[PDB]
């Protein structure tokens, strides 16, 4: 609206954003479980 | 600020729910931290 | 709560890194503020691309900022669009970065040192709405300081030390009392022209005004006013630019070089 | 040189005399100062300049690498 | 490249040396003859600094850490003669290149302002900083008697040089020209802060207000301190303070050693030995 | 919040992308450097293997 | 209280709040690091 | 993983992101090489081997 | 007419080239790291 | 309109051909130089 | 892969590439000259 | 390879090339003068 | 066509440029042969 | 080879050439003076 | 050759040459004074 | 004009050759003074 | 011609210059003879 | 420049150059007599 974006475009932008965050927060979990296997910190 | 009364309704409605989700995450983290090493 | 975060890091190192981050942000902000006049740039990259690629560099431009002018003079946007113009010159060579040649008669060409934009066609105003720069014939409450020459009746000489007229009136500033212009009654066309103070030297010994910008015969082409009691921002710029052009176009030896 | 008087047809004599006098005075001051610095030609020390001799194993300046 | 209003001002002529040989623009820069000379002086100076870092003071203390790279002047036993390249002649070559580059920059500015039709205040002001550098590396070493009195070229080592030179007089704060220069520097900083603050305050008023006029600028400082200097006079004063600071700093450094070889507090004895007290 | 997507109606979506990319890059660099500063997690001078 | 947004700009408030929370979290983590009883990057 | 991701090039212009990524990758490569050259273990020039 | 001026059939082509031009670079990186592991392993 | 830079397809293929030929010559010279340098004294 | 020249201007790309390559060559030579192992002016 | 001069203009290119060649020659000579094994001014 | 030169002028410039550059490289080759005969650096 | 002296001004070229030669001569003389085996003033 | 004054201003050439010669003489005297074998300001 | 672009070479090249000859004489005398290679 | 000095004014001024310089140089050479008598610098 | 007045300047320029060089050569001969450097 203010930023020149309609509602129907905002909905699918939100969907794609969520689907990208899912993969980004999925790969980090693998990285952190490998790091814990390597050298635990807690 | 050029906002109508009804425009200032759903913004607050979303704002409170987002804040309470953040607070729930904070509470879980703090309970786990106390389970790790208490500070009192 | 101590001064050593780890075996190597300490507080005074984290503080300097935080300062560097803030400084990077501040530099980006300042460079974005710098780009409110004259952007996007005019280059070959834009015109080859058929007006498709716009050259702004990094960072890009900011959202327009509004100035409101007093006495209902209007509103001006700090980043704005302006109409592309056709210059009065012709390139010396076709390679990029080459200079231009001031086509025509250089003094009456509007190019180079004798160039100016087109400002608003209204007079600058005081806090009460009066014109700001006016002759002493209407600012009667003004006066010349004591023990000072009072340059009325002084002869004005040209670049080559030849007389080109005499002073007739002095244009002063109501808001800040100081002299902004001299009025010269040219004894070649029976006309009156304005002369900025920045282009005149006061020879107080023999009572003369020296104009090293243009010669004596050039005082016949100075742009004139619309009305004999006030001046506008457009005409002031035109008058100053005409004299500034003489710093390069007056004589054949002023284009250079020394060797 | 035979017709050197034409050199005054290009340079104004009134400025030339000022410049020449100033330059000559500056040169004289510089040369006098240079002589005053030199250890051989320093008349301010007096005609009867006798530096102090060192009778024993003494040195006016400390040693340096 | 070009600003949207710049094409009107790219005219031919106004050069000092070269004419049409080097009269062109390279991107946004104007080069000219002095542009070529200055650019290549700077390039050779940079390359020699990098080579001096590559050689290092030894084969063991050589390092590419930017804070620790230092190129040092010769020994005091060489006098004013020319030192071997590895023992301090590289410093002399780099000094010559730096002087050439600075002078070329100033002359290019003179050409630019001849082209634009404006005054010559800017190269004139730059000449003061050039003169301060020349006093640092040319006048004082000649008066003292050797090139070894110059400072080393390094980001952290020239600070060591400043500290040791300062402590050669046991208390450098008591140098009078030093006090004058410091007063000018502090006053210049204060005046710059006030000029910027006032211009921004007038140009950016309170919300829902129009741009302020010239009377407000004078009224503000007449109501704070009882006097206002004006729009042109504030720039006059800023230039005056900024140049006086540098002039008195050059005076202060050129009298330390050549004209005074004792502690700086002792210089004040003329005041304490007056017959009035 | 089930109607959170309207946050894209007020903030331009072509700037959050740049901001998050730069923020994530800088955060990753900072965490790698903090780990390198320690003597327990430094993988370049640990002495293994 | 749903009239508070008639005074404060929602966008400005959200941006400032996110920046403030991020800086506060960074500060608290660093303070915990500086305490030898809570430094988790050392031995135990 | 979001088949319509190609719409991302309608938001940010490709040319400036290409310039940015090329500069960033060059800087990162130089930094990593210098960091390795600054350590005793991984300095392949002064190791003495072979 | 989006905020880049790229048509619907142009962003698709740019993406199709971009994915392959990045996959090959990543493959070269993978090969270089496999070779570097056999030289002086770090973990 | 025209291309984003103003070059047609053929005018951007001639440049690509000359560019790749120059790059191939450069890389061949570099490969020979590196082989000779390794023959001089190895670094790994 | 010849349509890249319809996005970037060849002249600016060429000047930037040549500058980067020249600087890189000088940098690598200076890095090699700072180590006694590979200094060919005194070590060879 | 003769259309390069339709991309680069001779007047600026030749100036830059000659300047860089001169600076490179000076750098190589200076590097040699600083190496005792190749200094030709030692007798 | 950014350099204000046609094909014929570009070719005419290139011929003299390449001839001069070849003549410049010959002297360098000779100088390096002599320098190698003076004191080999490998 | 001579097709240069048409828009390449000889008058402007001579000044630059003389300056170049003078600077080169000064540099070579000072470099010779920096070496003890060729300094013709201090020696002998 | 003698037409060199057709392509050079005689006055400016003299003004520049005199300064050049003065500076050159000053430099040579400075160098001679800095060598203890040729310094004449002793004894 | 045509009377400078193609004729003024005849004096420029002669002057350059005359300068190179003097340079060669100076270098031969310098070598007879103290050979360096 | 440039400085507006008639061919008689310049020829008059040159004689005065070339006589005053003669007297100045006589004074200078006398001073140098005395100085060399005092303490020779060669 | 006009042939009537273009080398008339050269005519006295040459003589001034020769006069300047004669005393320079005399000075150099005396300097070599004082303390030879080669
Ligand atoms: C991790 C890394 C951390 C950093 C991460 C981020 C990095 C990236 C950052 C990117 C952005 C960079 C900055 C660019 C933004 C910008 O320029 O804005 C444009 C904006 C343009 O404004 P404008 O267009 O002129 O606005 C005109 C409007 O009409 C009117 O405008 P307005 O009123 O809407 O403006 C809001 C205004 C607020 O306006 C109001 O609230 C109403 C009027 C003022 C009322 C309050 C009075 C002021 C309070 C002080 C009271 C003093 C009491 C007596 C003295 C006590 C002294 C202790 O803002 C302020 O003035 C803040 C108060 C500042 C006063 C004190 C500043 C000096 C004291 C410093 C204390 C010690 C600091 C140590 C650290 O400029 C500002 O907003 C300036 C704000 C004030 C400047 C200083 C702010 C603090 C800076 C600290 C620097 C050092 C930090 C070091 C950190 C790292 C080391 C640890
Ligand atoms: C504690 C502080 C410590 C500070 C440490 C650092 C201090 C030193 C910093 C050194 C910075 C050097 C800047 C070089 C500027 C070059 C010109 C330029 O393009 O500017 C780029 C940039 C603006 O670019 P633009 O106008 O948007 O670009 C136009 C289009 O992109 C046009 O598009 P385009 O296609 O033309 O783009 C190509 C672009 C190329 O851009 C670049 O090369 C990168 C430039 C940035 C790196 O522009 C050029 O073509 C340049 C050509 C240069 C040719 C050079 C060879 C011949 C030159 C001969 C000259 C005569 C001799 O200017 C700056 O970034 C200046 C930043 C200043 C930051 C200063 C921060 C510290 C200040 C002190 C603090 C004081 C208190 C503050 C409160
Ligand atoms: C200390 C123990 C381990 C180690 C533990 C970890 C842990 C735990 C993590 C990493 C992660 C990373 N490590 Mg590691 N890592 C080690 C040593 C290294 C060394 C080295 C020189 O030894 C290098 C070069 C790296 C490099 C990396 C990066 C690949 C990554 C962080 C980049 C980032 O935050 O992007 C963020 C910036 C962006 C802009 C990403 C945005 C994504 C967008 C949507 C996609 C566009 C492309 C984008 C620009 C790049 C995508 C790359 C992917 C995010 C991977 N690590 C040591 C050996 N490392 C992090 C990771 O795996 O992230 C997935 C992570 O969680
Ligand atoms: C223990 C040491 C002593 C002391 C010993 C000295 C010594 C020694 C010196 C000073 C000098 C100064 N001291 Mg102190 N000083 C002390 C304590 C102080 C204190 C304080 C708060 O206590 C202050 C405020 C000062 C202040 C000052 C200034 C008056 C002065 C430095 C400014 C200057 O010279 O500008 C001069 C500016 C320049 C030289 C800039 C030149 C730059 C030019 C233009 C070259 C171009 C730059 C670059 C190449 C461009 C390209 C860069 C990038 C590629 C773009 N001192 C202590 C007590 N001080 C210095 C001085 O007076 O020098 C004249 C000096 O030598
Ligand atoms: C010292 C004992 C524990 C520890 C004790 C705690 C405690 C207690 C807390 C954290 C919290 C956090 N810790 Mg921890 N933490 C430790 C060490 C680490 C290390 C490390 C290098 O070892 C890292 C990288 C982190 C990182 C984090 C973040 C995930 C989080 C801070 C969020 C924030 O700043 O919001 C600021 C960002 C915004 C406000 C963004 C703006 C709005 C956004 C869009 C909405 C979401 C906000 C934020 C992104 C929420 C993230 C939650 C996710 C589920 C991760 N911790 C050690 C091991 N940590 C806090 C947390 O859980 O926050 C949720 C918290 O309360
Ligand atoms: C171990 C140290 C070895 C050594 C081992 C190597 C190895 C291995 C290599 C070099 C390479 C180089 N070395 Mg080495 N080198 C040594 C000592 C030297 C000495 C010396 C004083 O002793 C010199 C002068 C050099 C000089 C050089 C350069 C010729 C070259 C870097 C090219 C460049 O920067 O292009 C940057 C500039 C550009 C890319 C732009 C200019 C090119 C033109 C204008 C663009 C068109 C391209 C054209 C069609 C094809 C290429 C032509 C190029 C001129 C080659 N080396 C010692 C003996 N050297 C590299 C090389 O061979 O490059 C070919 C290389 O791989
Ligand atoms: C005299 C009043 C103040 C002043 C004025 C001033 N400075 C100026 C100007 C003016 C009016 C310009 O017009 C000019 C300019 O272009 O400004 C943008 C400039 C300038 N002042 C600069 C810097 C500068 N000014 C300083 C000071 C001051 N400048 C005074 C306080 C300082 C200080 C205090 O340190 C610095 C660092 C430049 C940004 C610029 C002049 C740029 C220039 O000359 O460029 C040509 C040279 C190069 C590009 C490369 C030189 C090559 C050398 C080999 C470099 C190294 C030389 C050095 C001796 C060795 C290393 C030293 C170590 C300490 C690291
Ligand atoms: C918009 O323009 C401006 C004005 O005009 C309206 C101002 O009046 C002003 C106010 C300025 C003043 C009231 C005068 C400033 C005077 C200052 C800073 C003191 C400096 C003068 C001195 C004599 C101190 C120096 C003395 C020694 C070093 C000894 C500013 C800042 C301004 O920007
Ligand atoms: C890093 C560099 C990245 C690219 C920089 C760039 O692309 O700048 C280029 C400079 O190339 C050029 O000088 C090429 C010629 C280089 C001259 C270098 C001069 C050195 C001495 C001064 C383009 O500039 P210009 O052709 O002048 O302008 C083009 C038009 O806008 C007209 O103004
Ligand atoms: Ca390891
Ligand atoms: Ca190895």
């Amino acid at each position: 609206s203010m930023t020149g974006l309609t509602e129907d475009e905002a909905k699918e932008f939100h969907g794609i954003f969520t689907q990208s965050m899912t993969m980004f927060f999925g790969i980090v979990i693998i990285a952190h479980i490998l790091a814990w296997l390597w050298r635990p910190w807690l | 600020t050029g906002l109508t009364e009804q425009e200032a309704q759903e913004f607050h409605g979303i704002f409170v729910q987002s804040m309470t989700a953040f607070f729930g995450i904070v509470v879980i983290a703090h309970i786990l931290a106390w389970l790790w090493r208490p500070w009192l | 709560m101590s001064a050593a975060i780890t075996e190597y890091m300490d507080v005074a190192q984290l503080t300097i890194w935080a300062f560097w981050f803030f400084f990077a942000g501040l530099i980006i902000y300042l460079r974005r503020e710098d780009k409110r006049e004259g952007y996007p740039l005019d280059s070959d990259r834009t015109e080859r691309s058929g007006g498709r690629v716009k050259v702004v560099g990094f960072p890009d431009l900011a959202d327009p900022k509004t100035f409101v002018l007093p006495h209902n003079a209007g509103t001006v946007m700090a980043p704005r669009v302006e109409a592309p113009t056709s210059i009065n010159a012709t390139p010396v060579a076709p390679f990029p970065g080459a200079p231009f040649e001031p086509n025509g008669d250089p003094m009456l060409s509007g190019f180079g040192p004798a160039a100016s934009p087109d400002r608003a066609k209204h007079c600058d105003l005081t806090f009460e709405g009066l014109p700001k720069i006016v002759p002493m014939r209407v600012a009667t409450d003004f006066s010349i300081a004591d023990k000072d020459p009072d340059p009325r009746g002084m002869t004005v000489v040209g670049l080559d030390g030849e007389v080109a007229g005499t002073i007739s009136d002095i244009w002063v500033d109501r808001s800040e009392p100081q002299i902004r212009y001299l009025e010269v009654d040219v004894s070649a066309t029976k006309k009156k022209v304005l002369l900025p103070i920045g282009f005149s030297r006061f020879d107080k010994k023999a009572g003369k005004v020296k104009v090293a910008a243009i010669k004596a015969a050039h005082f016949a082409n100075v742009p004139a006013l619309s009305k004999p009691d006030q001046i506008t921002l457009y005409e002031e710029d035109k008058v100053c630019a005409y004299y500034a052009g003489g710093k390069l176009y007056a004589t054949a030896e002023r284009a250079g070089p020394l060797l | 040189p035979q017709q050197l008087y034409k050199i005054w047809l290009a340079f104004d004599p009134r400025m030339a005399l000022i410049g020449l006098g100033a330059f000559l005075f500056a040169l004289a001051l510089f040369i006098h100062y240079m002589l005053l610095s030199s250890p051989g030609f320093d008349w301010l020390l007096g005609p009867d300049h006798a530096p102090v001799a060192l009778s024993a194993g003494m040195s006016a300046l400390p040693a340096g690498r | 490249a070009m600003l949207s209003f710049e094409r009107k001002y790219r005219v031919r002529g106004g050069t000092l040396i070269g004419g049409d040989l080097f009269d062109f623009w390279v991107g946004p820069f104007y080069v000219g003859f002095f542009g070529v000379t200055g650019f290549f002086f700077a390039l050779l100076g940079v390359l020699l600094i990098v080579w001096g870092a590559t050689i290092g003071p030894n084969a063991e203390l050589q390092t590419y850490n930017i804070w620790q790279i230092s190129i040092a002047p010769p020994d005091l036993s060489y006098g004013l003669g020319m030192a071997p390249l590895t023992e301090g002649g590289l410093w002399q070559i780099i000094t010559i290149c730096a002087i050439g580059a600075f002078v070329s920059w100033a002359l290019r500015e003179v050409e630019i302002c001849r082209k634009l039709g404006i005054g010559f205040h800017i190269p004139f002001a730059f000449a003061f900083a050039i003169g301060a550098y020349l006093v640092l590396v040319v006048v004082r070493p000649i008066l003292m008697g050797a090139w070894g009195h110059g400072f080393p070229y390094g980001i952290l080592s020239h600070l060591d040089w400043v500290s040791n030179v300062g402590y050669q007089f046991l208390h450098f704060h008591y140098n009078p020209a030093h006090m004058l220069a410091i007063t000018f520097f502090f006053t210049n900083c204060l005046a710059l802060s006030m000029h910027g603050s006032l211009i921004l305050s007038v140009t950016n008023p309170q919300k829902g207000e129009e741009v302020k006029t010239s009377e407000h600028e004078n009224t503000f400082f007449r109501d704070i301190v009882g006097y206002s200097i004006g729009a042109l006079a504030i720039h006059r004063l800023g230039l005056f303070l900024a140049l006086s600071a540098v002039f008195w700093s050059a005076v202060c450094i050129v009298i330390s050693g050549p004209f005074w070889t004792r502690g700086w507090p002792e210089w004040w004895n003329w005041w304490l030995e007056l017959p009035l007290w | 919040s089930p109607d959170l997507w309207k946050i894209w109606l007020l903030i331009d979506p072509r700037r959050v992308l740049i901001a998050v990319f730069a923020f994530l890059t800088i955060l990753g660099l900072a965490i790698h450097m903090i780990l390198l500063s320690t003597t327990e997690f430094n993988w370049l001078e640990d002495g293994i293997p | 209280m749903h009239k508070i947004w008639q005074i404060f700009d929602p966008r400005r408030t959200l941006v400032a709040l996110f920046g403030f929370l991020f800086v506060l979290g960074l500060l608290i983590h660093f303070i915990l690091l500086s305490s030898p009883a809570f430094n988790w990057l050392s031995g135990s």
